[PDB]
């Protein structure tokens, strides 16, 4: 019963990050050494139209930056393996998020590494306000 | 209260085809009531598509059983290499208190999704 | 009772120590059984009892109790013969194995655990809960449990006997925690822990691993022990004994001896 | 295609809002508008939803430099003997909320202990994932009815976890720096060790030099074997699949074939012990190899040292009593006389015969079988060599296999792995093999002059108080010392008690007696 | 048996022993553990007594007004008051023998096991009353 989920060409990334220590270094190394990065991510559809501001309620995307399903983007979301927010929930499940066309190929590897400017909400270099 | 079927019904593979001498070799799997008056099959179970004839010898082995089949009975058991599709064949004319039994095995023996 | 310094008043009771408590006790065991047989027995519906000769056994169980008054030999004694031929009794004080049919049993023509149970709460004021009550069902592989030990069945020569094992932790507590500070000096005292071996052999034929490998223990410290007791004397003094005998304290069948019928 | 792993297992239909669905695949068709995704605001996100996943088919395979391996080949196995743990485990399928997935239960290991443990499985929310108890239920298989009552006996997983690393450190802590675990069905058992093993890079202990295996959540630290305790991960197990070497059918049938001492009872410990001891048979019943090595650990060398006095003293005190013709050696495969210097004719006999010295080694495979009427001069001497029962005439020395110590293994099939340098499988023991002989009791021959200031005989020679009676050593009459023979006496005394408490036992032909050394001594 | 102790469980219930709430108190029916189980069962002891009193009524007037018959337990609700006359028989006035034997033989246990002759104890059989000196 049930219904699948994961496609076959992840299966050693999904399995290698999910019995590792640290997650995120486990999953820099593996890209570091020759890995195809993940990819059923579900895409999103809209105006590219909107703040900048990945992290939103609505797809709300510009002519550059690109709407993603939020919660298939955390890793920690997708091995199934507890987040380390110390209290206590991953963010990005229930959210959209938006980036850059380019590096919008890997979506986990730029969720991991950027973050977004808390002022300008948006992500430190894609693009910020702050100076 | 009312059991339904204290059930002694093993499994035998034997001889199925699409016609009479399509019936090749050892293809089938027949569930059998061996009862007072020799090996009596009920029900054959395989992955083939559809066969309209199995082929069995007598309880003497004589003559080979000329038994015409039911419509397969579609179904997706699993395995350790993932969903595996099986058919259950009937043999045509078959009270539904022998269909309960022998789905009352098969479904007792055979995991399902 | 002398207790503490003072005199107090025992109300009841035996005082396990007197001159004839273990004979007593068996008694009093077999007692308790009878009465849970007789009750077993006559809490039974007539009309469903299916032989004859049981509802005539019931039915004069009832006149030879309440409406006779003296006794009569002739029913004690095919009451004696009944009870012998569907309940066989093995009685040590207080401690008992029974062997008795099951379908009698389940139709309640002798006594289930349940009658125990009945009979220890309204004549003796105690609880026994069914937790501490075995039952088993296979007759090879013996009673559960008997004087504190269990029963194997091991084949032995050429036949299969049967074996009383102890329980593997006792005997290692027992090795290592003595009560005198010369017991411990294992050279002094080797004799104690030949006769904790006599004790641990069948565990040998256990299908187990640890279990054997108990025994093997014991028979490995008697080695040592003997090993440093010889280099000890060597060296205070610098003799040499003459002749030991000791080596077959270290070696399976002087053990294996004490389970063979021939003696 | 589409594989089983994180295969959901919940009963509802509807898929899943794609802001909370994991993958494009477990998201629900009202938002999949040509493989694409939109949003529908006439529906919201769900705020109430725990969907079990099932955690089967992983698939380890990769190649990462700072990674060690986690399955490794055949002769980085051979070599980590000592380090063998069998595995298995035992399953339960899910119920009620959930169904199509397999939750661990009883835990088995070569060691005999079972764990049992609550069935937990991996559950979701709608804020995050979850580690919670689920309800389950046994394989309705007839078999399996002795887990029926094991579904109320469970533990909390870390109070599990954390019996599991213990019971591993006081197991192995004097042995290896490693585990390699032996199992069959693999992966289910790879399954199961998603609940107690983390990997990642190679580390070394705190407090402790030897590589860390053990990882604590809490404190966030290693451990190697020794300084592990409250810690509950093992930190880089190893593994190893025996079906995978070329096998067919269950393993019990397989195991069936040779050893018949390991039965079944009905746990999972069986299964462990049956897994290894296959795998022992596999690699090591053959003949030993002489291209392995193993470290120390430890004394060894004591016992070696003391093999070699003992094989010395022995041969020497048989020849000189009896004086035989001809020493029909058997099973030396490097012609060398263990006795240095003797006139009797010295043969040389193997199953294997090498390159060189092969005219010396002829081809010979013993069987009493057969040649128990051929050598019937001289003697033969069977140091260390398992045939069936020995000629009435010889000098054997084997190693009992009952023995406990940490240097012998359990192997099959009821013989021992003994592991001294390179591994020697000795089969079972018994008693049938020395019905011609009698055991040898102990003695100390000697042969030379005495202490010295006389340096001549009766009586000028340094006597200190030495009263035994077996050192066979004129000069000795009661005093018998010679200081020299005293001494001596002692130290193969020592040696003679530490050989043979390690193991061995020795043997020799029924006509043996002590007084024709005296007899010798005569001069 | 504690499985089905349930009419136990009712006459208790009924008479003002203890009151329903107590039967969850797990273990209530054993003797080494919860020893207030003889206090409670000791509440009967009352009307155990007026039990044999009224026997001993019936006894007297039976043999007075001549007629024979075996006295069981099974004809007398829990206030002593009798019935059921089923194979009584006739004979001259002040003659007639009622049987006692399987009806004391069978009560036997529970006096003791209630503390039924407790009442005897008092100054004049009146449990108000302070005890004999
Ligand atoms: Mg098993
Ligand atoms: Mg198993
Ligand atoms: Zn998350
Ligand atoms: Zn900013
Ligand atoms: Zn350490």
């Amino acid at each position: 019963a049930g219904n699948a989920t994961e496609v076959p060409a992840n299966s050693t990334v999904l399995s290698f990050c999910a019995f590792a220590v640290d997650a995120a270094k486990a999953y820099k190394d593996y890209l570091a050494s020759g890995g195809q990065p993940i990819t059923n991510c579900v895409k999103m559809l809209c105006t590219h139209t909107g703040t900048g501001q990945a992290i939103t309620v609505t797809p709300e995307a510009n002519m550059d930056q690109e709407s993603f399903g939020g919660a298939s983007c955390c890793l920690y979301c997708r091995c199934h393996i507890d987040h380390p927010n110390p209290k206590g929930f991953c963010d990005l499940k229930g959210k959209y998020v938006q980036i850059p066309t380019t590096c919008a190929n890997d979506p986990v590897g730029f969720t991991l590494k950027n973050t977004v400017c808390t002022v300008c909400g948006m992500w430190k270099g894609y693009g910020c306000s702050c100076d | 209260n009312n059991e339904l079927s204290p059930v002694a019904l093993r499994q035998m593979s034997c001889a199925a085809g699409t016609t009479q001498t399509a019936c090749t070799d050892d293809n089938a799997l027949a569930y059998y009531n061996t009862t007072k008056g020799g090996r009596f099959v009920l029900a054959l179970l395989s992955d083939l598509q559809d066969l309209k004839w199995a082929r069995f010898p007598k309880s003497d082995g004589t003559g080979t059983i000329y038994t015409e089949l039911e419509p397969p009975c579609r179904f997706v058991t699993d395995t350790p290499k993932g969903p595996k599709v099986k058919y259950l064949y009937f043999i045509k004319g078959l009270n539904n208190l022998n269909r309960g039994m022998v789905l009352g095995s098969l479904a007792a023996t055979v995991r399902l999704q | 009772v002398m207790c503490g310094g003072s005199l107090y008043v025992k109300p009841g009771g035996t005082s396990s120590g007197d001159a004839t408590t273990a004979y007593a006790n068996s008694v009093f065991n077999i007692c308790q059984a009878v009465t849970a047989n007789v009750n077993a027995l006559l809490s039974t519906d007539g009309n469903k009892i299916a032989d004859k000769y049981v509802r005539n056994l019931q039915h004069r169980l009832y006149e030879c109790l309440y409406r006779n008054r003296d006794v009569d030999t002739d029913f004690v004694n095919e009451f004696y013969a009944y009870l012998r031929k569907h309940f066989s009794m093995m009685i040590l004080s207080d401690d008992a194995v029974v062997c008795f049919n099951s379908t009698y049993a389940s139709q309640g023509l002798v006594a289930s655990i349940k009658n125990f149970k009945s009979v220890l709460y309204y004549q003796n004021n105690v609880f026994m809960s069914e937790a501490k009550c075995w039952t088993e069902t296979d007759l090879t592989k013996g009673p559960h449990e008997f004087c504190s030990q269990h029963t194997m069945l091991v084949k032995q020569g050429d036949d299969y006997v049967y074996l009383p094992y102890p329980d593997p932790s006792r005997i290692l507590g027992a090795g290592c925690f003595v009560d005198d500070i010369v017991k411990t000096d294992g050279t002094l005292m080797i004799e104690r822990f030949v006769s904790l071996a006599i004790d641990a052999y069948p565990l040998t034929k256990h299908p187990n691993q640890e279990y054997a490998d108990v025994f093997h223990l014991y028979l490995q410290y008697i080695r040592k022990l003997h090993d440093e007791l010889t280099g000890h004397m060597l060296d205070m003094y610098s003799v040499m004994l003459t002749n030991d005998n000791t080596s077959r304290y270290w070696e399976p069948e002087f053990y294996e001896a004490m389970y063979t019928p021939h003696t | 295609n589409v594989t089983g792993l994180f295969k959901d297992c919940s009963k509802v239909i509807t898929g899943l809002h794609p802001t909370q669905a994991p993958t494009h695949l477990s998201v629900d068709t009202k938002f999949k508008t040509e493989g694409l995704c939109v949003d529908i605001p006439g529906i919201p996100k769900d705020m109430t939803y725990r969907r079990l996943i099932s955690m089967m088919g992983f698939k380890m395979n990769y190649q990462v430099n700072g990674y060690p391996n986690m399955f490794i080949t055949r002769e980085e196995a051979i070599r980590h003997v000592r380090a063998w743990i069998g595995f298995d485990v035992e399953g339960c399928h899910a119920t009620r909320e959930a169904v199509g997935t397999n939750l661990p239960l009883q835990l088995g290991f070569s060691t005999g202990v079972n764990l049992v443990a609550v069935p937990t499985g991996y559950v979701d929310t709608p804020n995050n994932t979850d580690f919670s108890r689920v309800s389950a239920k046994p394989p309705p298989g007839d078999q399996f009815k002795h887990l029926i009552p094991l579904m109320y006996k469970g533990l909390p997983w870390n109070v599990v976890r954390i019996k599991i690393v213990q019971m591993l450190s006081d197991t192995l802590k004097n042995l290896s720096d490693r585990v390699v675990f032996v199992l069959w069905a693999h992966g289910f058992e790879l399954t199961s060790m998603k609940y107690f093993v983390k990997i990642g890079p190679e580390r070394t202990c705190c407090l402790c030099d030897r590589r860390a295996t053990c990882f604590s959540t809490a404190s966030d630290t290693y451990a190697c074997w020794h300084h592990s305790i409250g810690f509950d991960y093992v930190y880089n197990p190893f593994m190893i699949d025996v079906q995978q070497w070329g096998f067919t059918g269950n393993l019990q049938s397989n195991h069936d074939l040779y050893c018949q001492v390991h039965g079944n009872a009905h746990v999972a410990s069986c299964d462990a012990i049956m897994t290894r001891c296959l795998a022992v048979h596999e690699c090591f019943v053959k003949r030993v190899d002489w291209t392995i090595e193993y470290p120390i650990i430890g004394d060894e060398l004591k016992i070696n040292a003391a093999c070699r006095k003992v094989q010395h003293m022995v041969v020497k005190a048989a020849l000189l009593a009896d004086k035989f013709p001809v020493l029909h050696d058997i099973g030396n495969p490097k012609a060398i006389k263990c006795v240095p210097q003797a006139d009797v004719e010295w043969k040389f006999y193997d199953a294997q015969p090498c390159s060189d010295k092969a005219y010396k080694i002829e081809e010979l495979f013993y069987s009493y079988a057969t040649h128990s009427d051929k050598f019937t001069d001289g003697v033969c001497l069977f140091w260390n060599c398992n045939v069936d029962r020995y000629p009435a005439n010889s000098i054997v020395c084997r190693f009992d296999t009952r023995v406990l110590s940490n240097l012998n293994l359990p192997g099959c099939d009821g013989g021992s792995l003994y592991v001294n340098k390179h591994a020697f499988h000795t089969p079972a023991f018994d008693k049938s093999a020395f019905v011609n002989l009698k055991q040898l009791p102990f003695f100390y021959y000697s042969d030379s002059p005495c202490e010295s200031h006389g340096k001549q005989v009766v009586s000028d020679i340094d006597y200190v108080p030495l009263k035994s009676a077996t050192c066979i050593t004129r000069c000795n009459l009661g005093g018998a010392v010679c200081r020299h023979h005293a001494n001596e006496y002692r130290l193969y005394l020592d040696a003679y008690n530490m050989m043979i408490s390690a193991g061995f036992s020795l043997w020799v032909y029924k006509q043996f007696d002590t007084y024709n050394l005296w007899n010798t001594f005569t001069r | 048996d504690e499985g089905n102790c349930d009419t136990l469980k009712e006459i208790l219930v009924t008479y003002n022993c203890c009151d329903d709430d107590y039967f969850n108190k797990k273990d209530w029916y054993d003797f080494v553990e919860n020893p207030d189980i003889l206090r409670v069962y000791a509440n009967l002891g009352e009307r155990v007594r007026q039990a044999l009193l009224k026997t001993v009524q019936f006894c007297d007037a039976m043999r007075n007004a001549g007629i024979v018959g075996v006295l069981t337990l099974d004809n007398q609700d829990l206030n002593g008051n009798w019935y059921d006359f089923g194979d009584f028989i006739q004979t001259t006035p002040g003659s007639g023998v009622p049987v006692v034997d399987s009806y004391y033989s069978l009560l036997m246990p529970i006096l003791t096991l209630t503390r039924a002759l407790t009442a005897e104890s008092h100054v004049d059989t009146d449990l108000t009353k302070p005890y004999i000196k």
